[PDB]
C-alpha cells in the first residue's frame, strides 16, 4: 500500500535472479530478429541487393491509391 | 510495499523491454557488411 | 592549420570568457559582497530615487 | 477557426478554475 | 479580499486586478 | 545479401547489456520518487 | 584629408587617455562595501 | 432612465499601458508598412 | 423546499473509478491519462520503430533507416507517397487492405505516429488541467502549451491538408526537418514571411528574457548564509524573496533606461512573449497552406526586370530560391517525374 | 436533422439536467456556455473551410 | 440589499414569459439521463466517423461516386 | 501620391489606436 | 512618399522608446 | 577633493545620473552614437556599393528603390578585402561610398561599444554592491555579433562575407553561408538551436508557474504541479538554482553558436552525409543528406557568378 | 451492397469498442480491488 | 479600475445590458453585410459572365446571395448575362437595403433594452436575485433554430 522505494528491490535477489536471467534472452532475441533476416521481411525492408529489380533501375513510384498494394507488391519484386 | 505488478512496475516495463530488444536489433545491424 | 585556428581561436574565448568571470570575483570579494547583498544595509536603500 | 481554439481553452479555464480566479472558497 | 458580492465584482482577485465573475446558481430539488 | 557475421559477442554484449540496464534504471528512479514520497506524505493536495 | 584624420586621432586619443587615467584614479577603492 | 446600474466600471490605463500600446502599433506599422505598400 | 449540498448521494461507480486515478503516486494517471499515455506510448514506439526498421524507399525513394545504414541524423519516419493524397492510411483501410508489411512500406507509419502524438498533445493539455484543478492553481501553463500544439497542428495537418497531400508535410527526422525549411525556403520565401519574422522576434526575446532573469536574479541575491557557495542558503519554506528587487530594478533602470517593477508583470511577460511569437508563426503558417505567400514586392520585381541594372538584397533571394526550386524538385517531388536538362537549369554564371 | 432539434428542444425543455452533470460542467455559470459555443463555432469554422 | 435593490420593472411580455425563466437551479438526484447522453454522443461519434470517410475516400461505398462527376445525375 | 488605399490604411491604423489609447489615458488620469 | 512613411514611422518608435526612457511615471511601487 | 579632475571623476562615476555613464561610458557613448547616425545617414540615402568588386553595385538604402524590409547597408567592396577603410584613405567621399566604407565604420565603432557595455554592466554591477556576473552573461550575444561581424570576414579574408546591416541582407547572409558551409548539420547550430528553443520553453514554463503561485509559496507550491506533470520530483526545488539554470542554458547554447560560426570561418564545415549509403553493386541509395545538398548546391551555383564584366 | 471497405471500416468500430471496453473494464477491477 | 481587457465583463450579470450588447453586435454584423452587398454591385461588371465572372471579380457576398436564388438587379442585368424585366422585392439592391433596415432596427432596440435594464423577467422568484435558466433557454433555442432547420 507504500510502493515499495526502489533500494528494497536494488537488494532483492528475487529481482536479479529473474532480470540477469530475462534481460539477455531479450538481447538475444533482438540479435536473431536482425541477424535471421526476419526484420527485412517482416517491416518490408529490402536487403542490400534488392533495391533495384532486374526490370526496374530507378527508384520506384507508387503513382495509385486504391490498388497501392498490388503496385507495391509488383515493385518490391515480390 | 508488498504488491507488485502496480502502475509503475507497467510503466517501467513498457518502456524498458522494447529498449533492450531494440538495442539487441541495433548492435546487430552493426556487423552487416552490406 | 584550420584544426589549430579553430582550436586555438574556441580556448581563447573560453579564456577571455574565465578573465571576465574570475576578475569580476575577486573584485567583488576585495570589495566584500562576493556571497550577496547584506538584506540589512542595501547601498540602493541608502541612495536618492527616480535616478 | 484557430483564434477561437484558444478562446474556447481561456474560456473553459476561467469556469473550471472560477475559484482560484476570484481568490475566494 | 473576499465576498466577492452578488455582482461578481471582486476589488482584488489573485491576480491583484479588480475582476468580474459570473454568480453561480446553487442547485435544489423541488422548491417553494 | 545482408547477414551478421559475429556468432558469440551477442551473449558478450548482452550480458553486459542487462547487468548495467539493472541499476541504471533502478538507481535514478529511486533518487527521483525518494522525493515524491516526501513530498505526497503528509502535505499534498 | 589630413585634416579629418587629424581630428579624428585627436579625439580617439583624447577618449583613450581620459578612460585610461580614470581607470588608474584608485578605482578599486569606490564601492558601496566597506573593505 | 429606469435606475442607475450598479454594474459601472471605469477603464484604467496607466502610462506604461500607453507606452506599450504605442510601441506595438508603431512597430506593426514598421513591420507591415513595406508589404501593405507593396 | 428540498435544497442540497455537493456530494450528498450514494456512490457510484464513477466514484470508485475516479478514486483510483487520482491517487498518489509515482506516476499521476488522472483520467487524462486514459487518452495520454496509450496514445503519446505508441507516438514514441512508432517513431523508433519508424526510425529502425521500416523504409521510404517505395514514398520517396530514399532510405532512412537504421537497418539501412542511416545515422540518427538521417533517419526519419517519411510521409506516404502524393498518391495517397489525404488517406488517413488505417491499417484496415482500402490502401493496406491490412496488410501490415504494405502499410509500413506504403508511409502509413508516419499517419500512426502524427495521429496519435496530436492526441497525445490533447491528452496531456487536459493532463496539465487536471493537475491545476487537483492542487488548486491557476492553470496558465494550459496556455502556454496552448502555444505549442498550436504550431504542431497547423504545420503538421493544416498545412498538408491545404496542400496536395501528406507527403508535404514535415517527416519525423533531424534531415527531413532541415529539408523542409530549406523546401519553404525555395518555395515559399518563409522568412519573409512577417509572421515567421514575428515567431522569430519572439522566440529570440524569450530566450534574451531567460537568461537576462537569470543572471539577474543570481546576482542580486540576499547574503543569508556563511559559505562562499549561495545555492545552500535556501531552502523552500523560505518568508522573504532571496534576492533584491529593488537592486535589480536600479540596475537595469541605469545600464538599459527601463526596467520591471512587478513579479507578477515580469514571469507574466516571460510566459507572454514566446506564446504569441508561437501563434503569429501557426497564423503565418495556415497562410502558406493556402500558398497565400509573402513573395512578391511587386515594385521591386518590375523595377528590376525594367532595367538589369538595379540588384537589391531581395532581387539575390529571389534568384537563390529560384536556385533551389530548380535544383531541388528533381528528387524532392519524385512523383512530379521531372528531367531538367542542364541547359535549363538555373545559374549564377548565366544572369 | 431539423426534426431531431425540433425533438431534442422538447426533451431539454421537460427533463432537468442531473445534479452531477449540474456541477461538473458548471450549468449555472454563464461562461461554461461562452466556451461551448466557441467549440461549436470553433468546429463549424474548420468544417465550411474544409 | 432588499430583494436585489427593490423590484424590477413589470412589462406584459416579462409576465408572460417569467415562468420560463422562474425554475432557475432545478436539478434531478443522482446522475439523472447521463448515459442516455453517454450512447447518443457515442452514435453520433460513429455518425461522423463515417461521413469523414465517406468524404476520406477511406470508405467506398457503391451508391456514393464522391466526386464532381456525381454532379451529372 | 501612390497607393492611396495602402496610404489610408497606414494612417488609420497609426491614428485610430493611438487616439483610443490617449484618450483612454487622458480620461484615466483624471482620477 | 514610401520613404518619408517609413522614415516618420521609425522617427515615431524612437521617440516612444526616449519618452519611456525618461519620462516614465516613477516606480514607487516597489523602491 | 575639490580638484576638477576629482569633480569630473566623481560625475562620471556617480550613481545618481539618470543612466550611469562610467569610463567604460565615456569610451562608448561616442562609438555608438557615431555608429547609430552613420547607420541612420547610409540606410535613408547611401548610394549604391559595389559588393563584389565587379562594378556592379547593390542598392540598399531606401531613397534608391528599398523599403524597411530590403533595405540595408552594404557591406565593403571585394576588392578593399580586409584592408583599413577610413575616408581619409579614400580618394574621394564618392568613392568611399562606392566601395562601402561605411559599413567598416558602422561594424567597428558597434564592436567597441558592445565591448564597453559589457564593462559597464560590470561596473555598475560593481559600484551598486551586486555580484558581477551578468556580463558573462551578455558575452554570449557580443560573441555572436564579434563572430558574424569581424570573425566570419577574417576568416574568409574580406568584409564583403560580413553580414549586410538589414534584414533581407540578413536573409541572403543566412542562404549564402548554409550553401558554402551547411550550417544546418554542425552540431554547434544544433546546440544554439538547442538552447534558443528551450530558453524559450523555460522561459514561458517558469512564468507560468510563478504566476500562478503569485496569490493575493513561490516554490513549495508550484514544485508540487511540476514534480508530478512531467515526473522529476527535486529536480529543481531551490529559486537559486532554477535560476542559475536558467541563465546557463541559452548562454552556453549562444556561446556554442558562436565558436561554430567562428570554426565554419576558418572552415572546417557542419557535417558531411553525402552518398554514406550504398547498396551491392556500389550504386548510390538517397537520403535527405543528399536533399539537402542539392538544395545547397543550387544555392551555391546561383551565389556564385564567376562571369563578370 | 456492403463493401469490403465498409466491412473493415465495421471490423474498426468493433475493435475500438473492444479497446474502450478493455480500459472500462481495467479500470472497474483495480478500483473495486482497493476499494 | 478595470483594465482594457476586462472592460466588457461589466455585463456578465445583468441580462438585460448582454441582450443589448448582443443585439448591437447583430446590428453591426448585418449592416456590414448590407454595405458589402451595395459596394459589390457598385462595383459588379456583368456584360461578360463567361470569361469575367463573379469569382474573377473578387465578389465575396455576391455569391453567397446567388447560391440561395438572388439573381436579377434593380438595374435591368442578370447574374446570367441576361436582361431583367421585372426583378421583384427580392433582388440584391432589395437584400442589402432589407438587411440595412433591419440593422437599424437592432440597434433601436438595443437601445431600448440599455435603457431598461432592470426587468422583473430576469428575477427568480425565489431568492429575488438576477438569474437565467440556461438548461430551459437552451431548449427553448434548439426547439426554435430546429424548426427554422427543417423548414429550410
Ligand atoms: C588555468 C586557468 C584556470 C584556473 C587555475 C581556474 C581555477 C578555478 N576556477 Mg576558473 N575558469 C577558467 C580557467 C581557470 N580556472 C576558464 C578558462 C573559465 C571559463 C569557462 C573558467 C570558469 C570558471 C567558473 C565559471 C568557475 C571557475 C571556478 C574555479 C575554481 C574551481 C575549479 C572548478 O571549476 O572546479 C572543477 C571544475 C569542474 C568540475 C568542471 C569540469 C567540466 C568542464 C566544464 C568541462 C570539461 C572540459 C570540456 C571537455 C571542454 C569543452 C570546451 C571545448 C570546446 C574546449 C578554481 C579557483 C569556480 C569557482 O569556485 O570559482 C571561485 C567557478 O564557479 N572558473
Ligand atoms: C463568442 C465570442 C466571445 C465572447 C462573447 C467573448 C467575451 C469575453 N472575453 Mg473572450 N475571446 C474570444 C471570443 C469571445 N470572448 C476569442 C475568440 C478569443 C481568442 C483571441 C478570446 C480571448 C479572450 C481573453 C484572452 C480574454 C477574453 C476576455 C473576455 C471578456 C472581456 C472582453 C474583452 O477582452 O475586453 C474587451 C476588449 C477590447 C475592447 C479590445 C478589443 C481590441 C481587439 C483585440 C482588436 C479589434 C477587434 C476588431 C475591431 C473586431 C474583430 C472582429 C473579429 C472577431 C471577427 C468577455 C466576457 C477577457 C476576460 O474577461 O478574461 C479575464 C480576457 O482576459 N477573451
Ligand atoms: C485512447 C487511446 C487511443 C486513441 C485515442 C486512439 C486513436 C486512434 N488510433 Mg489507436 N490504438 C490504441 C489506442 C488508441 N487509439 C491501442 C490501445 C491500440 C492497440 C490495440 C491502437 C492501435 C492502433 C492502430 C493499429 C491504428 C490506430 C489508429 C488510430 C486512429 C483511428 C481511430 C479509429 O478509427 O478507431 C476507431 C474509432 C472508433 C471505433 C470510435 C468509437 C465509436 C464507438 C465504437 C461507437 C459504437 C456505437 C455503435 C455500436 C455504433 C453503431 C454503428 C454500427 C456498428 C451499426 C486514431 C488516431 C489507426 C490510424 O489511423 O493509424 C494511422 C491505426 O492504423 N490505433
Ligand atoms: C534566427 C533564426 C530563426 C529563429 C529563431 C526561428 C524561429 C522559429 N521558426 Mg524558423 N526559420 C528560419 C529562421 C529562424 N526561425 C529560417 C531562416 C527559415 C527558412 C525559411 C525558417 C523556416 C521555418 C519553418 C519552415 C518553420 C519555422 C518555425 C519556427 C518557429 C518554431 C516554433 C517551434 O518551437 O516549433 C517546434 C515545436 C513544436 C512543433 C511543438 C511540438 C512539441 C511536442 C509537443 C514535443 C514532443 C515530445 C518530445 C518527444 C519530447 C522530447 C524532448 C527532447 C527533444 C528533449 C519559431 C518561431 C516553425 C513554426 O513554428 O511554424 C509554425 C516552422 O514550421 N521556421
Ligand atoms: C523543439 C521544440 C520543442 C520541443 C521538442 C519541446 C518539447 C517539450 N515541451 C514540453 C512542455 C512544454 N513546452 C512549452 C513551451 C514551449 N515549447 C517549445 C518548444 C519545444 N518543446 C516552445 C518554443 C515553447 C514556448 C511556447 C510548455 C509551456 C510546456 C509544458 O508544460 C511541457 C512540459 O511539462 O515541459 C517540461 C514537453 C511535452 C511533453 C509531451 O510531448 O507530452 C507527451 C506527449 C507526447 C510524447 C506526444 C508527442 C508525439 C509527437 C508529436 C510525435 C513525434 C515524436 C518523435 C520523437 C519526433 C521526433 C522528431 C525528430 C525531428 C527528432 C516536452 C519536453
Ligand atoms: C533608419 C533606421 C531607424 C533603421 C531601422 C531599420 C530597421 C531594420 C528597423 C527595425 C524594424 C523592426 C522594429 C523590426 C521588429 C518588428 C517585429 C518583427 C516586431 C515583432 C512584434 C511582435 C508583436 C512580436 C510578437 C512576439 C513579441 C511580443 C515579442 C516581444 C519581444 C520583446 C520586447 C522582448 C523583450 C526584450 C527585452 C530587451 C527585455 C529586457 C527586459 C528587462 C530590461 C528586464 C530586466 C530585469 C530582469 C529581472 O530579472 C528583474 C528582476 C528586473 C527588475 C529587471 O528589470
Ligand atoms: C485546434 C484543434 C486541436 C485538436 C485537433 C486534433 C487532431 C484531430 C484529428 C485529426 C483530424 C484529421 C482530419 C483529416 C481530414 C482529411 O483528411 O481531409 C481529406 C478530405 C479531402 O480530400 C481531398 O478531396 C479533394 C477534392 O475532391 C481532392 O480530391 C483530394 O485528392 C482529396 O485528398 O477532406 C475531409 O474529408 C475533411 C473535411 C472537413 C475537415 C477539414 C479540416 C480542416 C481543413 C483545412 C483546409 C485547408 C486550410
Ligand atoms: C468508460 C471509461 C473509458 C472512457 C471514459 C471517457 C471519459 C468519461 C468520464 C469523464 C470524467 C471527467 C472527470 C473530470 C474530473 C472530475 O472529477 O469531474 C467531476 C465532475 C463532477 O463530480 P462530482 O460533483 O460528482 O464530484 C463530487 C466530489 O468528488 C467533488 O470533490 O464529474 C463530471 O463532470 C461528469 C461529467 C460526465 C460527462 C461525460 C459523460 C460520458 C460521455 C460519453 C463517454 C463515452 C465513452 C464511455
Ligand atoms: C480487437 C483488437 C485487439 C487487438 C488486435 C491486435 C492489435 C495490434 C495490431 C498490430 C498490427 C497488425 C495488423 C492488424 C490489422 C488487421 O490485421 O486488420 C484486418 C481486419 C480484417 O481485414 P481482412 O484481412 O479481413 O480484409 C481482407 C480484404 O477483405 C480487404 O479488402 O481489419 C479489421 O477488421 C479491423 C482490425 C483492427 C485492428 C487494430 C485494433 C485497434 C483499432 C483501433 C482502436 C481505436 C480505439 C479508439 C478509442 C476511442
Ligand atoms: C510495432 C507497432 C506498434 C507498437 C510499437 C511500440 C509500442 C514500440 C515501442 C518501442 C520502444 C519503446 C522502443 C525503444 C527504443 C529505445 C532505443 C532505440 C534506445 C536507444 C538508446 C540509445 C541509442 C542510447 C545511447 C546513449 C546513451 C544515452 C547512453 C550512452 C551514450 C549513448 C549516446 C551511446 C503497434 C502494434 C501499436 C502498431 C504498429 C507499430
Ligand atoms: C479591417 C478588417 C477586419 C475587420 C473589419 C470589421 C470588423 C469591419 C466592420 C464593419 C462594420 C461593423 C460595418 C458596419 C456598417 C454599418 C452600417 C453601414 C449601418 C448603417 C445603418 C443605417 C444606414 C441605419 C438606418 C436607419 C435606422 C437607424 C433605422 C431607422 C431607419 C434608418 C434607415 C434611418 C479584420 C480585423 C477582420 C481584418 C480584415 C479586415
Ligand atoms: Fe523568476
Amino acid at each position: 500500500p507504500v510502493e515499495r522505494p526502489f533500494s528494497d528491490i536494488l537488494t532483492s535477489i528475487r529481482y536479479w535472479v529473474i532480470h540477469s536471467i530475462t534481460v539477455p534472452a531479450l538481447f538475444i532475441a533482438g540479435w536473431l530478429f536482425v541477424s535471421t533476416g526476419l526484420a527485412y521481411d517482416v517491416f518490408g525492408t529490402p536487403r542490400p541487393n534488392e533495391y533495384f529489380t532486374e526490370d526496374r533501375q530507378e527508384a520506384p513510384l507508387i503513382t495509385d491509391r486504391f490498388n497501392a498494394l498490388e503496385q507495391v507488391k509488383k515493385l518490391s519484386g515480390n | 510495499v508488498y504488491p507488485i505488478f502496480t502502475v509503475r512496475w507497467l510503466a517501467i516495463h513498457g518502456i524498458a523491454v522494447p529498449t533492450i530488444f531494440f538495442l539487441g536489433a541495433i548492435t546487430a545491424m552493426q556487423f552487416i557488411q552490406r | 592549420r584550420s584544426w589549430l585556428a579553430c582550436s586555438h581561436f574556441c580556448l581563447g574565448f573560453f579564456f577571455f570568457i574565465g578573465h571576465l568571470w574570475h576578475a569580476g570575483r575577486a573584485r567583488a570579494a576585495a570589495a566584500g559582497f562576493e556571497k550577496g547583498i547584506d538584506r540589512f544595509d542595501e547601498p540602493v536603500l541608502s541612495m536618492r530615487p527616480l535616478d | 477557426a484557430l483564434l477561437f481554439f484558444f478562446g474556447h481553452i481561456w474560456h473553459g479555464a476561467r469556469t473550471i478554475f472560477r475559484d482560484v480566479f476570484a481568490g475566494i472558497d | 479580499d473576499k465576498k466577492l458580492d452578488e455582482r461578481g465584482v471582486i476589488a482584488k482577485d489573485n491576480s491583484g486586478r479588480q475582476n468580474i465573475f459570473p454568480t453561480s446558481s446553487k442547485a435544489y430539488y423541488s422548491s417553494p | 545479401r545482408a547477414s551478421t557475421e559475429q556468432t558469440t559477442k551477442r551473449a558478450m554484449l548482452g550480458l553486459l547489456a542487462g547487468a548495467v540496464a539493472g541499476a541504471l534504471l533502478v538507481a535514478p528512479a529511486e533518487a527521483i520518487r525518494i522525493p515524491s514520497h516526501e513530498f505526497t506524505g503528509g502535505m499534498v493536495k | 584629408m589630413l585634416t579629418l584624420k587629424i581630428f579624428v586621432y585627436t579625439v580617439v586619443t583624447f577618449f583613450v587617455c581620459l578612460f585610461i587615467f580614470g581607470f588608474l584614479s584608485n578605482d578599486p577603492a569606490r564601492n558601496p562595501g566597506k573593505n | 432612465m429606469a435606475r442607475p446600474n450598479p454594474n459601472k466600471q471605469v477603464v484604467e490605463l496607466n502610462r506604461t499601458s500607453l507606452y506599450w500600446g504605442l510601441l506595438l502599433i508603431f512597430v506593426l506599422a514598421v513591420l507591415f508598412s513595406s508589404y501593405i505598400f507593396n | 423546499t428540498i435544497a442540497i449540498g455537493t456530494y450528498q448521494e450514494k456512490r457510484t461507480w464513477f466514484d470508485d473509478a475516479d478514486d483510483w486515478l487520482r491517487q498518489d503516486r509515482f506516476v499521476f494517471v488522472g483520467w487524462s491519462g486514459l487518452l495520454l499515455f496509450p496514445c503519446a506510448y505508441f507516438a514514441l514506439g512508432g517513431w523508433l520503430t519508424g526510425t529502425t526498421f521500416v523504409t521510404s524507399w517505395y514514398t520517396h525513394g530514399l532510405a532512412t533507416s537504421y537497418l539501412e545504414g542511416c545515422n540518427f541524423l538521417t533517419a526519419a519516419v517519411s510521409t506516404p507517397a502524393n498518391s495517397m493524397a489525404h488517406s488517413l492510411l488505417f491499417v484496415w483501410g482500402p490502401e493496406a487492405q491490412g496488410d501490415f508489411t504494405r502499410w509500413c512500406q506504403l508511409g502509413g507509419l508516419w499517419a500512426f505516429v502524427a495521429l496519435h502524438g496530436a492526441f497525445g498533445l490533447i491528452g496531456f493539455m487536459l493532463r496539465q488541467f487536471e493537475i491545476a484543478r487537483s492542487v488548486n492553481l491557476r492553470p496558465y501553463n494550459a496556455i502556454a502549451f496552448s502555444a505549442p500544439i498550436a504550431v504542431f497542428v497547423s504545420v503538421f495537418l493544416i498545412y498538408p491538408l491545404g496542400q496536395s497531400g501528406w507527403f508535404f508535410a514535415p517527416s519525423f527526422g533531424v534531415a527531413a526537418i532541415f529539408r523542409f525549411i530549406l523546401f519553404f525556403q525555395g518555395f515559399h520565401n518563409w522568412t519573409l514571411n512577417p509572421f515567421h519574422m514575428m515567431g522569430v522576434a519572439g522566440v529570440l526575446g524569450a530566450a534574451l528574457l531567460c537568461a537576462i532573469h537569470g543572471a539577474t536574479v543570481e546576482n542580486t541575491l540576499f547574503e543569508d548564509g556563511d559559505g562562499a557557495n549561495t545555492f545552500r542558503a535556501f531552502n523552500p519554506t523560505q518568508a522573504e524573496e532571496t534576492y533584491s528587487m529593488v537592486t535589480a530594478n536600479r540596475f537595469w533602470s541605469q545600464i538599459f533606461g527601463v526596467a520591471f517593477s512587478n513579479k507578477r508583470w515580469l514571469h507574466f511577460f516571460m510566459l507572454l512573449v514566446p506564446v504569441t511569437g508561437l501563434w503569429m508563426s501557426a497564423i503565418g503558417v495556415v497562410g502558406l497552406a493556402l500558398n497565400l505567400r509573402a513573395y512578391d514586392f511587386v515594385s521591386q520585381e518590375i523595377r528590376a526586370a525594367e532595367d538589369p541594372e538595379f540588384e537589391t538584397f531581395y532581387t539575390k533571394n529571389i534568384l537563390l530560391n529560384e536556385g533551389i526550386r530548380a535544383w531541388m524538385a528533381a528528387q524532392d517531388q519524385p512523383h512530379e517525374r521531372l528531367v531538367f536538362p542542364e541547359e535549363v537549369l538555373p545559374r549564377g554564371n548565366a544572369l | 436533422a431539423g426534426i431531431l432539434g425540433v425533438l431534442a428542444g422538447l426533451f431539454h425543455l421537460c427533463v432537468r439536467p442531473s445534479i452531477r452533470l449540474y456541477f461538473g460542467l458548471s450549468m449555472g455559470s454563464i461562461e461554461t456556455v461562452l466556451s461551448s459555443s466557441i467549440a461549436a463555432v470553433f468546429w463549424a469554422a474548420f468544417v465550411v473551410a474544409g | 440589499n432588499s430583494d436585489f435593490q427593490e423590484p424590477g420593472l413589470v412589462t406584459p411580455l416579462g409576465t408572460l414569459l417569467r415562468p420560463l425563466n422562474s425554475e432557475a437551479g432545478k436539478v434531478l438526484p443522482g446522475w439523472g439521463t447521463t448515459v442516455l447522453m453517454a450512447v447518443f454522443i457515442l452514435l453520433f461519434a460513429a455518425f461522423l466517423l463515417i461521413i469523414l470517410e465517406i468524404y476520406n475516400s477511406s470508405l467506398i461505398l457503391d451508391d456514393v461516386s464522391m466526386s464532381w462527376e456525381t454532379l451529372a445525375k | 501620391e501612390v497607393n492611396i488605399y495602402g496610404l489610408t490604411a497606414t494612417a488609420l491604423f497609426i491614428i485610430i489606436p493611438t487616439s483610443f489609447l490617449l484618450i483612454l489615458y487622458v480620461k484615466t488620469a483624471s482620477t | 512618399m514610401e520613404a518619408l512613411v517609413y522614415t516618420f514611422l521609425l522617427v515615431g518608435t524612437l521617440g516612444i522608446i526616449f519618452f519611456s526612457i525618461f519620462f516614465r511615471d516613477p516606480p514607487r511601487m516597489i523602491k | 577633493n575639490s580638484s576638477l579632475w576629482a569633480r569630473f571623476c566623481e560625475w562620471i562615476t556617480s550613481t545618481e545620473n539618470r543612466l550611469y555613464i562610467g569610463w567604460f561610458g565615456v569610451i562608448m557613448i561616442p562609438c555608438l552614437l557615431t555608429a547609430t547616425s552613420v547607420f541612420i545617414i547610409a540606410f535613408i540615402a547611401a548610394p549604391p556599393v559595389d559588393i563584389d568588386g565587379i562594378r556592379e553595385p547593390v542598392s540598399g538604402s531606401l531613397l534608391y528603390g528599398n523599403n524597411i524590409i530590403t533595405g540595408a547597408v552594404i557591406p565593403t567592396s571585394n576588392a578593399i578585402g580586409l584592408h583599413f577603410y577610413p575616408i581619409w584613405e579614400a580618394a574621394s567621399l564618392d568613392e568611399w561610398l562606392y566601395n562601402g566604407g561605411p559599413y567598416q565604420l558602422i561594424v567597428c565603432h558597434f564592436l567597441l561599444g558592445v565591448y564597453c557595455y559589457m564593462g559597464r554592466e560590470w561596473e555598475l554591477s560593481f559600484r551598486l554592491g551586486m555580484r558581477p556576473w551578468i556580463a558573462v552573461a551578455y558575452s554570449a550575444p557580443v560573441a555572436a555579433a564579434s563572430a558574424v561581424f569581424l570573425v566570419y570576414p577574417i576568416g574568409q579574408g574580406s568584409f564583403s562575407d560580413g553580414m549586410p546591416l538589414g534584414i533581407s541582407g540578413t536573409f541572403n547572409f543566412m542562404i549564402v553561408f548554409q550553401a558554402e558551409h551547411n550550417i544546418l548539420m554542425h552540431p554547434f547550430h544544433m546546440l544554439g538551436v538547442a538552447g534558443v528553443f528551450g530558453g524559450s520553453l523555460f522561459s514561458a514554463m517558469h512564468g507560468s508557474l510563478v504566476t500562478s503561485s503569485l496569490i493575493r509559496y513561490n516554490i513549495v507550491a508550484a514544485h508540487g504541479y511540476f514534480g508530478r506533470l512531467i515526473f522529476q520530483y527535486a529536480s529543481f526545488n531551490n529559486s537559486r538554482s532554477l535560476h542559475f539554470f536558467l541563465a546557463a542554458w541559452p548562454v552556453i547554447g549562444i556561446w556554442f553558436t558562436a565558436l561554430g560560426l567562428s570554426t565554419m570561418a576558418f572552415n572546417l564545415n557542419g557535417f558531411n552525409f553525402n552518398q554514406s549509403v550504398v547498396d551491392s553493386q556500389g550504386r548510390v541509395l538517397n537520403t535527405w543528406a543528399d536533399i539537402i545538398n542539392r538544395a545547397n548546391l543550387g544555392m551555391e551555383v546561383m551565389h556564385e557568378r564567376n562571369a563578370h564584366n | 451492397a456492403v463493401t469490403p471497405s465498409l466491412k473493415n471500416f465495421l471490423g474498426s468500430l468493433i475493435a475500438g469498442a473492444t479497446v474502450l471496453g478493455g480500459i472500462a473494464l481495467a479500470i472497474t477491477a483495480v478500483s473495486k480491488f482497493d476499494k | 479600475g478595470l483594465p482594457w481587457y476586462r472592460v466588457h465583463t461589466v455585463v456578465i450579470n445583468d441580462p438585460g445590458r448582454l441582450i443589448s450588447v448582443h443585439l448591437m453586435h447583430t446590428a453591426l454584423v448585418s449592416g456590414w453585410a448590407g454595405s458589402m452587398a451595395l459596394f459589390e454591385i457598385s462595383v459588379f461588371d456583368p456584360s461578360d459572365p463567361v470569361l469575367n465572372p463573379m469569382w474573377r471579380q473578387g465578389m465575396f457576398v455576391l455569391p453567397f446571395m446567388t447560391r440561395l436564388g438572388i439573381t436579377q438587379s434593380w438595374g435591368g442585368w442578370t447574374i446570367s448575362g441576361e436582361t431583367a424585366t421585372n426583378p421583384g422585392i427580392w433582388s440584391y439592391e432589395g437584400v442589402a437595403a432589407a438587411h440595412i433596415i433591419l440593422s437599424g432596427a437592432l440597434f433601436l432596440a438595443s437601445v431600448w433594452h440599455w435603457t431598461y435594464w432592470d426587468l422583473e423577467l430576469f428575477r427568480d422568484p425565489r431568492t429575488g436575485k438576477t438569474a437565467l435558466d440556461l438548461p430551459k433557454i437552451f431548449g427553448i433555442h434548439l426547439f426554435l433554430s430546429g424548426l427554422l432547420c427543417f423548414g429550410f
